[PDB]
């Protein structure tokens, strides 16, 4: 009746297959975003920290769409960061990237599966929908 | 297949969604089939709007949020929320367009007809699905059990089944679904935990006492003797801790909660325990092949994850069936997940790869050909 | 913004007004919310008429003048005197016409409805305010604390609060205001200082013993042991000096005065100390998120400026809450001013810049839309 | 729990922002008043001393309004100066510049924030109200 410890092994391999996905996928995004944020001369060695503020995700959306997005207050504080990603989410819900756990705090916290879960949905609506210029 | 065309297997069972590509041994996406919706208001400028939290993030904000299964015991209640856990599945775990993939779905048998054709439709039409297949749960758990003979008892989060089989041939009249699963036992655990004074009137803590249950609450092999030694609490009592930091102690309330699987009078229905239900299935079966149903009772599902089940089973169908012969029960690991895993290997079989409901197969012919392919 | 349209943030807390333009880190205008009115007559030809001294000049002539808060614990008592400290704020510190600016006001929560709509009206109508926003205190102190999770305890000069929050979502039923602040403790200090023979029957010296209090009177970490060693006066006794030049000595009267924050029976009410009030707020909260209220108790306000508060807090909610987990308290600098500073950065956020009560929004629609925007 | 010494820093910056205001504002007044008191050939290098008597503020109000105001007794003494500013305040309360700490002694003492707090309210009622001619 040993499905429990087998669940401790399986779920470790659930997210092992998801990390083997999300890391190569993060580098798909990484060379994809450094093909774009290099227009504004920003280089990404880490999605989860560079685009963490939201304003840097705003820089990406200003590159991809070739447009301008508002840059509200930023600093140390949480509200500083959440507002910035709430403008990114303003343009991303404008681009119909839903709030299916693709969040403000998810970018601020750098949530490994939803920061990439947001911006890979940005890839799945850049080469599908008009996040491009 | 397999990151190519790559049939998406998505086990939309109650309580939990389990999804991955074809051929995957592990559903990379596992997260509760829930939608978090805020209850109290918040005046904070710059706060996640997040009207509709979905799935596993609603586990994070359980206090504010109204936790809600979009599905109920295989019957899909809320279709757009069902599409929320879907679109989150396909764009935040599977992270891919179903617009290319077949979507090997999983569904409960003896389903009213809208929950097949609309479960397929919101795939075909809101999403695009070039192909797909909604599928019976217990058979796919037999695909990970990999056998063709016996009777499969899939108690997920919502529905316990008893689905017989004999060398590929199923016995439909002998198939019996039943509402005895983890969603029910936590309500019984709710009414039986408050006799100690612990009330949890919020779904947030319904899942937490379900977590108590999925850890502590095993099945009494013999019941009223475990209640007899529930007089002297020696080991039956144990300390649990809350996310608040408070401590529970539960004694007898452990084993009697999943005894409602076996004595549903603790819930208060006509329903017999799961052992009489598989036994009742074999009442409806054929005397040649009824022997092979005894020795091959298969277990499956998330509620079947508990200790003390299968030995009570071998005891009790021994009490029920002819004990002249053998009643082995086959309880493999990953029985919650075997439903999905056997689907993830079903799509690998190329004869199944002609058994898809393709796109134009849905569009021009019907939504009723879903029923012609999925039965 | 910022000397342009430039939302005026004006923290009209009791005891002190704190005002500056949007984006300012420092409220250039800080002066006591008082109005000096002469008591004794003076026959001198050529003397400041000055019927109504206002604000910080009344600190200069405290002997002649009847010092009077126009506001009482968030509830505005005298509206034209409120307009005196306003018009002095806007023409002698901010030195500008509100006729152009939004006026981001600050007000206490759980406010009777006239103190929102009339606080807004005398702005809209006596002044002109093309826009404005009266605002809850503790949230804006969380804006300078810059967080979204925990519980904020804003004890200004008049009201202590306990305002919970969790990722932008507040819990309104768990919000508790209370009258335990610097205005109260100086009355307790008055009744407890006269046992040494020092009576100060004039508001002039009520602010001076409040100045004693805001310097000397800390919070006993443990109380009755500091009273036990108040037997042998070694360091607890200290010399203070008056503006007259006389000397005080206070020993135990130091720590026990803000013990009324923690044991309001020294005042003599039902009220528990502030630690039981935040603990009582978390009684009303949700077991998932109650953990994040423990480790994120936030401090704010002018009465919270005293030593020995926050360590007594971590001691006592440890005595109250599950000590299995952690109870950190976050007491940033400028906690009297964080209420204002977080407002001075709130107006900077352009999403807030659509959340203003504009002029015609007040005029044609209602004074009750103030309540629709400010809650 | 260090809001106290942080208050010694903050209040220094409270009035630092107020002095960066009030000095440029004093020179706003200075070139404004030397655009007017140059009609009566009085030059202002310091508001706080030149218009300190009140009679010189009376000279300004005689310029701005283009009118005549009484010049009572002046000398060394305080009453000499307070009476003069009490005629200025007579014409300024006539012009609804309130006595919200905009005082006789505030002009006589040369109070840095209320001498300018009076006469900037004179600017805020010259270009708003009819302190002009």
């Amino acid at each position: 009746n040993d499905s429990s410890s087998a669940r401790l092994f399986e779920r470790s391999r659930i997210k092992a297959l998801a990390d083997e996905r999300e890391a190569v996928q993060k580098k798909t995004f990484t060379k994809w975003v450094n093909s774009h944020l290099a227009r504004v001369t920003c280089r990404v060695g880490d999605l989860y920290s560079d685009l963490r503020d939201g304003r840097n995700l705003l820089r990406l959306l200003e590159v991809l769409s070739g447009e301008i997005l508002p840059k509200p207050t930023k600093g140390r504080m949480r509200i500083h960061c959440l507002e910035n990603v709430d403008k990114a989410l303003q343009f991303l819900k404008e681009q119909k990237v839903h709030l299916e756990n693709m969040g403000s705090h998810d970018i601020v916290d750098g949530n490994h599966r939803l920061t990439l879960g947001l911006v890979w949905t940005i890839i799945l609506r850049f080469q599908i929908q008009d996040i491009s210029v | 297949m397999d990151d190519d065309i790559a049939a998406l297997v998505v086990d939309n069972g109650s309580g939990m969604c389990k999804a991955g590509f074809a051929g995957d041994d592990a559903p990379r996406a596992v997260f509760p089939s829930i939608v978090g919706r805020p209850r109290h208001q918040g005046v904070m400028v710059g706060m996640g709007q997040k009207d509709s939290y979905v799935g596993d993030e609603a586990q994070s904000k359980r206090g504010i949020l109204t936790l809600k299964y979009p599905i109920e015991h295989g019957i899909v209640t809320n279709w757009d929320d069902m599409e929320k856990i879907w679109h989150h599945t396909f764009y935040n775990e599977l992270r891919v367009a179903p617009e290319e993939h077949p979507v090997l779905l999983t569904e409960a048998p003896l389903n009213p007809k809208a929950n097949r054709e609309k479960m397929t439709q919101i795939m075909f039409e809101t999403f695009n699905t070039p192909a797909m297949y909604v599928a019976i749960q217990a058979v796919l758990s037999l695909y990970a059990s990999g056998r063709t003979t016996g009777i499969v008892m899939d108690s997920g989060d919502g529905v316990t089944h008893t689905v017989p089989i004999y060398e590929g041939y199923a016995l439909p009249h002998a198939i019996l679904r039943l509402d005895l699963a983890g969603r029910d036992l936590t309500d019984y655990l709710m009414k039986i935990l408050t006799e100690r004074g612990y009330s949890f009137t919020t779904t947030a803590e319904r899942e937490i006492v379900r977590d108590i249950k999925e850890k502590l609450c095993y099945v009494a092999l013999d019941f009223e003797q475990e209640m007899a030694t529930a007089a002297s609490s020696s080991s039956l009592e144990k300390s649990y801790e809350l996310p608040d930091g408070q401590v529970i102690t539960i004694g007898n309330e452990r084993f009697r909660c999943p005894e409602a699987l076996f004595q549903p009078s603790f819930l208060g229905m006509e329903s017999c325990g799961i052992h009489e239900t598989t036994f009742n299935s074999i009442m409806k079966c054929d005397v040649d092949i009824r022997k092979d149903l005894y020795a091959n009772t298969v277990l499956s599902g998330g509620t079947t994850m508990y200790p003390g089940i299968a030995d009570r089973m071998q005891k009790e169908i021994t009490a029920l069936a002819p004990s002249t012969m053998k009643i082995k029960i086959i309880a493999p690991p990953e029985r919650k997940y075997s439903v999905w895993i056997g689907g993830s290997i079903l799509a690998s079989l190329s004869t199944f790869q002609q058994m898809w409901i393709s796109k134009q197969e849905y569009d021009e012919s019907g939504p009723s050909i879903v029923h012609r392919k999925c039965f």
